[PDB]
C-alpha cells in the first residue's frame, strides 16, 4: 500500500476537495465523525482505502489533505462544515488577504511568504507515509492563488520529492462562472511554469459543467454547489483505482504510463455518462453500450471540443456499477463502426477497460439521480488544443495592448515572462498539431 | 478484437482490448527568482516615496 | 435583431447573401473580430471552428462544415472512395483514379492490363494546385509532368449537337445543420465551343479556358436545365430527370452520407451548414460520371438572387427565424 | 475581517458622506444609537467592513470626519445619524478654506493634515487587515478637493500598498458656488490620477439633469441631488457590504476594471430613477442602467468605448433572466464595448435591496467617453487661465502660474490617453 497526499489549493481547489472527501466518505462508509464501522483493523492497516486516509488509535479515518488559501472564509467552511470533525487544524491552512486574481501576487508576493509553511504541514503528512505515491492538486487556473502559488508549490514539490508523481485537477476559465477578467492571463501564466512539473492533468472547463448542469439536471442557473458535485463524481471515478481493490490504475505512475506517451501533452480528455436529475422519479437506466456511446459524445465531455478532428494517443474506460467485459466488448466493437476514431499511427488502437462493481455514490439529497452503470472515459486526444487554442486567443487579446499587465509588473514580475509564457504555450499548441495530423 | 490482461477481484476487473497494432530548477534557482521580483518591489516603493517626499 | 460577420470578401455567393440579410433589417453586420455574432461567413483557409459555439447566451452557425474537405481535395475524394465500405471503391460512378505524390506501382498495374488488350488507355492528371493539366496515353508523359491525382480520361463523351462538343454539368447542393440535403433545382452545363477531337481547349470545358469561338452556341459556354432537357427530348427521346439527374441524386446522397458521421453538428456546441459544388461528366451511353467536389463554389450569373435567397431561406433563417427551389434528397 | 476606512472632507464630503451612513446602515440594521435591530443574518455577515464593533454589541461605522469650518459638521453630528460616529474621529479646524485648493492642500490644509493622519493610524491599528480606504470629496472646494488631495498624498506615503478609493463630486456651471471651481478641480484631478486605484466620477451636471428632466423637479436642491449620491454609493458598495463572488473586496475590483493605471475613473449609473410602485422587470432595469439618462457622469457611452464594465442587481429576481438580458445588451451592441478585452462586462445579484424598492440595478463603468467630463473641465479652465483670471486667490497662498500650467498639461494628457484607446 502506498499512500496520496491531496492539496487543495485556493477557493476552486478547496470547495471542489470539500465535495470530493464527502463522496469519498459516503463511497468507504466512513462517518463524519472519523469513524468508519466496517474497518476492522482498528488504529492502522494498509487496505486500499488508506491510501488516503490515515487511522488514529481512537478510530478516526483522516484524509490525508492539505486546504490552502490565501484567505480564511472559505477554508473556515470546512472548519466549521459537516466532515469537521475528520481534519484536524494542521491540515487547513489560511493567509490574511488573498492574491485578487493576479498570478504574480500569488506566486511572488504572497506566496513567497507562505511557501515554507504549507510545505512544512505537507511534510507532516508524508512522514506518516511508509512509501509516498505522490500528489493530487486541485486547484483554478484563473484565481490569484490557484494559478500563482499552485505554480510556486509546484515547483517547490519536485524539489522535496522529486521521485514521486504529481496528478492536477484544474478548473478551466469559463465566462459565464468566471470572476475575473485577467483569467486568461493567469492560465496561461500558471500552464507555462506548472508544465515540466506536472506528469498528468485533467481539464475541468466550467462552461461545460455548467452546461451539462442545465442540459441534463434540468438547473436553470447552477451555483459552485451544483459544478462541484458533478466534478467529484468525475474525480472519484478517476481516483476509485487508487482507494478499491484494482489492477488499472493502481498507483500515480500508471497515469502517465497508460495517458501519457508524451510528457508534454499529459491533459487527457474526460467524458462521464449519465447524468440523470434526481427530480426524475424514475429513469430509464442506460445500458453498457448506450453509456459507451455517450462517451463520444461532445455535450458529456469535461472540455468542450471535437475529439473527430484530431487524434486519440490513448483510451481508459472506468466503469463503475452492473457492468461485464463481455457488454464492454459488444459496445466498443459496435462504436467502431459508427464512430470516427483516429489513432496515431505509433499506438495501437484499443481501450484499457476498469471496471469496479460498485454503483456510484450520490450525495443524498443532491441533484444526481443514482444509477445502475456509470462510465467515465479518459482519453488524450489532441482536440483537447482547441481549448488551448481558445485561451491563447483571449491572451493575445489583452496582451496586445498590454492591458492590466501593470498590476503583474506592479507585483514584482518582468513583462517578459508574459511573453515567454505565451511562447510556451504556441510551443504546446504546434505539438499537438504535429501530432494531431 | 483481442481481450488481453484479465484481472478479475471480489470488487470488479479489469483488461485491455486491442482493435489494431500500431504502424528541473533547483531551490537556489528558486529562490533567485522570487528574491528578485521582491527586490524589484522594493525598488518600486523607493521610486515611489522618492517621488512622494520631492 | 440577429449579429453576423464576413471573413471571406472574395465569396460572390455569400457576398449576394450578406446584402440580402441587410436587407431584412432584422440582421446587424459586425467588424471581422468580433465574436459576439450568431452567423459566421469563414473563410476558406484555416477558419478557427475550435472557437466556435463558447460564446454564452449565443446561438452560432458557420457557412463550411469542419472536415469536408475529405471531399472537396482530389486526393482526399480519392482514398475516400477507396477507403470506405459505403463507397466500396468499385462504385460506378466515380473514374478509375489513383493518387501519385503511393500508388504508383498500382497505377502502372492496370495501365499495362489496357494497352495490351488494345483499350483505350487515356489518362489525365490535376491536383489542387492549378487555375497546370496533362493529358496523354503514354505514362512517361504523365509521370513526368507530375515530378516538376491520375485518373482515366473518358473518351466517349456526350456531344452535344450541332457542335460536336463536350460539357459538364455543375449542381449546386446545400446541405443545412440538420444534414438535410438540398440539391438546386437550377444546374448549368459549362459547355466547350470547340468540337471534341480525339486525336486541347475542346477537352477541358473550364469556364476561364473557354473564354481564354466562346459564346457562339449558348450565352456565356452556359446551357440551362431547361434547353439542355429540350434537346436530350429531341435527340435522345429522353428527359434530363431520367437519363442523368436520377444518377446525379444518387451520387449526391452517397458522397455526403459517407461522410456524415465526421462532419455533422448534430450534437455540437456550434452548427455548421454549406453549398457545394458538385461536377459531373456524361458519357455516350448516358452515364454520369462525378468528376470532383468543390467546397467553395461560385453561383451562374442568372441563379445568383435566387439560389442565394434559398440559401438564406433554409439554411440561416431556419435557425434564426426572421419576423420551393430546391429537391431534397431524403436520406437516413 | 477585510476592513475599510472611510474619509469624508469638506462640505460636500461630509454631506454626502453622512448620507451615505444614513442609508447603509438602515440597510445593514443599524439603529442611529448603533444597535442592529435586523433580521437576517446577511446584515452582520460582512459587517466589519464598515463598521467597528464596540462594548454592548454596538457598531461603531469606521468614519473619520474632516473640514477646515466647524459648520457642517456640526450639523452631522446634530443629523439624523449624528451620536452612531465616534466622537474622536471628528477632526475640524476653525478657518476654513474659502473655495481655495491652495488653501486646503498647502496653508490652512496642512496645518490640520497631521491630526487626520493620526486618527487614520488609530483606525488602522484595529483593523485585521485593511483593505483600504474611502474618500467622499468634491473638486470644487476647497477642503475636499485641495486638503483632500492633500490627504490622499500622505496616506499613500503611509500605507503604499493599500488601495484608494474616492467618490469624486465634479463641478458644473449649472450647480456651482464659485467661479475657480474649474481651478480647484483640474489641480485636484492630476492628484486623482496618482494617487487613487478608483474614482467615482459623480457629476453634478449629470445629477441635476436627472434631476430636472427625469425627475421633474423644477427647483432642484443640493438634498436633491445627494438623494442620488446616496443610492448610486449604496449600490456600488453592495458587493463590498454583503457576501458574493465578484468585486468582493477593492482590490479584485481594481484588477476587474482598470486596464491602465491612470485610466480608472468610473461613470456611476443606477435604475430605477422614478418621479413609483409599480415593480420594475428584469429588461427594465438592464435598460435604464446602461441608458445615459441614468449615468451620473454627464457623458454620453455611445461617444465612446467601454473598456470594462460591472452591473450589480439587487432584490429578489430571475438570476437566469438576468444573465439573458445582461447577454442581451452586450450582443445587440457589441460595438460599443472594446474587442481587445473579452468579457469585460461582469454581472453580480444579491438578494437585499435597497430601502423601498423591490428590486434595483447600478452600473459602475470604465467608458473612455469620461473623456468628455474632462474636455469640459479643461475648456473652463482655459477659458479663465489664457487671462489669469482669478489666479490671484492662488498666488496669494504662495502657488506658482507653472503648477497650474502642469496641472492642465497633465489633463490634456488624460483626455489624449484616453482618445487612443476609443481609436
Ligand atoms: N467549478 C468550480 N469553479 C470555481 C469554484 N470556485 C471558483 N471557481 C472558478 O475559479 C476561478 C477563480 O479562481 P478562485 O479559485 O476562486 O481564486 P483563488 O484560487 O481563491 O485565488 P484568489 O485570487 O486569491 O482569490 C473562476 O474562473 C471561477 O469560475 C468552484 O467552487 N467550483
Ligand atoms: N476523367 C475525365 N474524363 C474527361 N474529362 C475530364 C476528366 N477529368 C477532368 N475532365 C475535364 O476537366 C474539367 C474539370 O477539371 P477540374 O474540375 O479538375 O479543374 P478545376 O477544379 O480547376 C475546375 P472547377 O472550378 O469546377 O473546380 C472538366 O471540364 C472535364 O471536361
Ligand atoms: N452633490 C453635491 N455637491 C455639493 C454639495 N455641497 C457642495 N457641493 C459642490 O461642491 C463644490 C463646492 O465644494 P465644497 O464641498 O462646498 O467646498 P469645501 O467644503 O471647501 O470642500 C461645488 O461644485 C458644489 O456644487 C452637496 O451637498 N452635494
Ligand atoms: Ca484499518
Ligand atoms: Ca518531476
Ligand atoms: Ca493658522
Ligand atoms: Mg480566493
Ligand atoms: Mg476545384
Ligand atoms: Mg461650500
Amino acid at each position: 500500500m502506498r499512500e496520496c497526499i491531496s492539496i487543495h489549493v485556493g477557493q476552486a481547489g478547496v470547495q471542489i476537495g470539500n465535495a470530493c472527501w464527502e463522496l469519498y466518505c459516503l463511497e468507504h462508509g466512513i462517518q463524519p465523525d472519523g469513524q468508519m464501522p466496517s474497518d476492522k483493523t482498528i488504529g492502522g492497516g494498509d487496505d486500499s482505502f488508506n491510501t488516503f486516509f490515515s487511522e488514529t488509535g481512537a478510530g478516526k479515518h483522516v484524509p490525508r489533505a492539505v486546504f490552502v488559501d490565501l484567505e480564511p472564509t472559505v477554508i473556515d467552511e470546512v472548519r466549521t462544515g459537516t466532515y469537521r470533525q475528520l481534519f484536524h487544524p494542521e491540515q487547513l491552512i489560511t493567509g490574511k488577504e488573498d492574491a485578487a486574481n493576479n498570478y504574480a501576487r500569488g506566486h511572488y508576493t504572497i506566496g513567497k511568504e507562505i511557501i515554507d509553511l504549507v510545505l512544512d504541514r505537507i511534510r507532516k503528512l508524508a512522514d506518516q507515509c511508509t512509501g509516498l505515491q505522490g500528489f493530487l492538486v486541485f486547484h483554478s487556473f484563473g484565481g490569484g492563488t490557484g494559478s500563482g502559488f499552485t505554480s510556486l508549490l509546484m515547483e517547490r514539490l519536485s524539489v522535496d520529492y522529486g521521485k514521486k508523481s504529481k496528478l492536477e485537477f484544474s478548473i478551466y476559465p469559463a465566462p459565464q462562472v468566471s470572476t475575473a477578467v485577467v483569467e486568461p492571463y493567469n492560465s496561461i501564466l500558471t500552464t507555462h511554469t506548472t508544465l515540466e512539473h506536472s506528469d498528468c492533468a485533467f481539464m475541468v472547463d466550467n462552461e461545460a459543467i455548467y452546461d451539462i448542469c442545465r442540459r441534463n439536471l434540468d438547473i436553470e442557473r447552477p451555483t459552485y454547489t451544483n459544478l462541484n458535485r458533478l466534478i467529484s463524481q468525475i474525480v472519484s471515478s478517476i481516483t476509485a483505482s487508487l482507494r478499491f481493490d484494482g489492477a488499472l490504475n493502481v498507483d500515480l505512475t500508471e497515469f502517465q504510463t497508460n495517458l501519457v506517451p508524451y510528457p508534454r501533452i499529459h491533459f487527457p480528455l474526460a467524458t462521464y455518462a449519465p447524468v440523470i436529475s434526481a427530480e426524475k422519479a424514475y429513469h430509464e437506466q442506460l445500458s453498457v453500450a448506450e453509456i459507451t456511446n455517450a462517451c463520444f459524445e461532445p455535450a458529456n465531455q469535461m472540455v468542450k471540443c471535437d475529439p473527430r478532428h484530431g487524434k486519440y494517443m490513448a483510451c481508459c474506460l472506468l466503469y463503475r456499477g452492473d457492468v461485464v467485459p463481455k457488454d464492454v466488448n459488444a459496445a466498443i466493437a459496435t462504436i467502431k463502426t459508427k464512430r470516427s476514431i483516429q489513432f496515431v499511427d505509433w499506438c495501437p488502437t484499443g481501450f484499457k477497460v476498469g471496471i469496479n462493481y460498485q454503483p456510484p455514490t450520490v450525495v443524498p439529497g443532491g441533484d444526481l439521480a443514482k444509477v445502475q452503470r456509470a462510465v467515465c472515459m479518459l482519453s488524450n486526444t489532441t482536440a483537447i488544443a482547441e481549448a488551448w487554442a481558445r485561451l491563447d486567443h483571449k491572451f493575445d487579446l489583452m496582451y496586445a495592448k498590454r492591458a492590466f499587465v501593470h498590476w503583474y509588473v506592479g507585483e514584482g514580475m518582468e513583462e517578459g515572462e508574459f511573453s515567454e509564457a505565451r511562447e510556451d504555450m504556441a510551443a504546446l499548441e504546434k505539438d499537438y498539431e504535429e501530432v494531431g495530423v | 478484437m483481442e481481450v488481453i490482461e484479465l484481472n478479475k477481484c471480489t470488487s470488479g476487473q479489469s483488461f485491455e482490448v486491442i482493435l489494431k497494432p500500431p504502424s528541473d530548477p533547483s531551490l537556489e534557482e528558486i529562490q533567485k527568482k522570487l528574491e528578485a521580483a521582491e527586490e524589484r518591489r522594493k525598488y518600486q516603493e523607493a521610486e515611489l516615496l522618492k517621488h512622494l517626499a520631492e | 435583431m440577429y449579429t453576423f460577420v464576413v471573413r471571406d470578401e472574395n465569396s460572390s455567393v455569400y457576398a449576394e447573401v450578406s446584402r440580402l440579410l441587410l436587407a431584412t433589417g432584422q440582421w446587424k453586420r459586425l467588424r471581422k473580430d468580433n465574436p459576439r455574432f450568431n452567423l459566421m461567413l469563414g473563410e476558406r483557409n484555416r477558419l478557427p471552428f475550435g472557437r466556435l459555439g463558447h460564446e454564452p447566451g449565443l446561438v452560432q452557425l458557420v457557412n463550411y462544415y469542419r472536415g469536408a474537405d475529405k471531399l472537396c481535395r482530389k486526393a482526399s475524394l480519392v482514398k475516400l472512395i477507396k477507403t470506405s465500405p459505403e463507397l466500396s471503391e468499385s462504385c460506378t460512378w466515380f473514374p478509375e483514379s489513383y493518387v501519385i505524390y503511393d500508388e504508383r506501382e498500382v497505377f502502372l498495374a492496370a495501365y499495362n492490363r489496357r494497352r495490351e488488350g488494345r483499350e483505350g488507355n487515356v489518362w489525365i492528371a490535376k491536383s489542387s494546385a492549378g487555375a497546370g493539366i496533362l493529358i496523354s496515353s503514354e505514362a512517361s508523359e504523365l509521370l513526368d509532368f507530375i515530378d516538376e491525382v491520375i485518373q482515366k480520361y473518358l473518351e466517349k463523351p456526350l456531344l452535344l449537337e450541332p457542335g460536336h462538343r463536350k460539357f459538364d454539368i455543375r449542381s449546386w447542393v446545400l446541405v443545412d445543420h440538420l444534414y438535410n440535403i438540398y440539391l438546386y433545382r437550377e444546374g448549368v452545363l459549362r459547355t466547350s465551343s470547340e468540337p471534341y477531337n480525339s486525336a486541347k481547349t475542346c477537352h477541358l470545358t473550364n469556364h476561364c479556358i473557354q473564354k481564354e469561338n466562346y459564346g457562339r452556341y449558348e450565352e456565356g459556354n452556359e446551357m440551362f436545365f431547361e434547353e439542355f432537357n429540350q434537346y436530350l427530348m429531341d435527340a435522345l427521346n429522353t428527359t434530363l430527370e431520367n437519363s442523368i439527374l436520377l444518377q446525379i441524386k444518387h451520387i449526391i446522397r452517397s458522397c455526403l452520407m459517407c461522410i456524415e458521421p465526421a462532419i455533422s453538428t448534430k450534437h455540437l456546441h456550434y452548427q455548421s451548414f454549406q453549398l457545394f459544388g458538385f461536377d459531373f461528366m456524361v458519357d455516350e451511353e448516358l452515364k454520369v460520371w462525378l468528376i470532383e467536389v468543390n467546397g467553395a463554389p461560385a453561383c451562374a450569373q442568372k441563379l445568383y438572387a435566387e439560389l442565394c435567397q434559398g440559401i438564406v431561406d433554409v439554411a440561416i433563417s431556419s435557425v434564426f427565424p426572421l419576423a420551393s427551389i430546391f429537391i431534397k434528397l431524403h436520406h437516413h | 475581517m477585510r476592513e475599510i476606512v472611510h474619509i469624508q472632507a469638506g462640505q460636500c464630503g461630509n454631506q454626502i458622506g453622512a448620507k451615505f451612513w444614513e442609508v447603509i446602515s438602515d440597510e445593514h440594521g443599524i439603529d442611529p444609537t448603533g444597535s442592529y435591530h435586523g433580521d437576517s443574518d446577511l446584515q452582520l455577515e460582512r459587517i466589519n467592513v464598515y463598521y467597528n464593533e464596540a462594548t454592548g454589541n454596538k457598531y461603531v461605522p469606521r468614519a473619520i470626519l474632516v473640514d477646515l469650518e466647524p459648520g457642517t459638521m456640526d450639523s452631522v453630528r446634530s443629523g439624523p445619524f449624528g451620536q452612531i460616529f465616534r466622537p474622536d474621529n471628528f477632526v475640524f479646524g476653525q478657518s476654513g478654506a474659502g473655495n481655495n485648493w491652495a488653501k486646503g492642500h498647502y496653508t490652512e490644509g496642512a496645518e490640520l493634515v497631521d491630526s487626520v493622519l493620526d486618527v487614520v493610524r488609530k483606525e488602522s491599528e484595529s483593523c485585521d487587515c485593511l483593505q483600504g480606504f474611502q474618500l467622499t470629496h468634491s473638486l470644487g472646494g476647497g477642503t475636499g478637493s485641495g486638503m483632500g488631495t492633500l490627504l490622499i498624498s500622505k496616506i499613500r506615503e503611509e500605507y503604499p500598498d493599500r488601495i484608494m478609493n474616492t467618490f469624486s463630486v465634479m463641478p458644473s456651471p449649472k450647480v456651482s458656488d464659485t467661479v475657480v471651481e474649474p481651478y480647484n478641480a483640474t489641480l485636484s484631478v492630476h492628484q486623482l490620477v496618482e494617487n487613487t486605484d478608483e474614482t467615482y466620477c459623480i457629476d453634478n451636471e449629470a445629477l441635476y439633469d436627472i434631476c430636472f428632466r427625469t425627475l421633474k423637479l423644477t427647483t432642484p436642491t443640493y438634498g436633491d441631488l445627494n438623494h442620488l449620491v446616496s443610492a448610486t454609493m449604496s449600490g456600488v458598495t453592495t458587493c463590498l457590504r454583503f457576501p458574493g463572488q465578484l468585486n468582493a473586496d477593492l482590490r479584485k475590483l481594481a484588477v476587474n476594471m482598470v486596464p491602465f493605471p491612470r485610466l480608472h475613473f468610473f461613470m456611476p449609473g443606477f435604475a430605477p430613477l422614478t418621479s413609483q410602485y409599480r415593480a420594475l422587470t428584469v429588461p427594465e432595469l438592464t435598460q435604464q442602467m446602461f441608458d445615459s439618462k441614468n449615468m451620473m457622469a454627464a457623458c454620453d457611452p455611445r461617444h465612446g468605448r467601454y473598456l470594462t464594465v460591472a452591473a450589480i442587481f439587487r432584490g429578489r429576481m430571475s438570476m437566469k433572466e438576468v444573465d439573458e438580458q445582461m447577454l442581451n445588451v452586450q450582443n445587440k451592441n457589441s460595438s460599443y464595448f472594446v474587442e481587445w478585452i473579452p468579457n469585460n462586462v461582469k454581472t453580480a445579484v444579491c438578494d437585499i435591496p435597497p430601502r423601498g424598492l423591490k428590486m434595483s440595478a447600478t452600473f459602475i463603468g470604465n467608458s473612455t467617453a469620461i473623456q468628455e467630463l474632462f474636455k469640459r473641465i479643461s475648456e473652463q479652465f482655459t477659458a479663465m487661465f489664457r487671462r489669469k483670471a482669478f489666479l490671484h486667490w492662488y498666488t496669494g497662498e504662495g502657488m506658482d502660474e507653472m503648477e497650474f500650467t502642469e496641472a492642465e498639461s497633465n489633463m490634456n494628457d488624460l483626455v489624449s490617453e484616453y482618445q487612443q484607446y476609443q481609436d
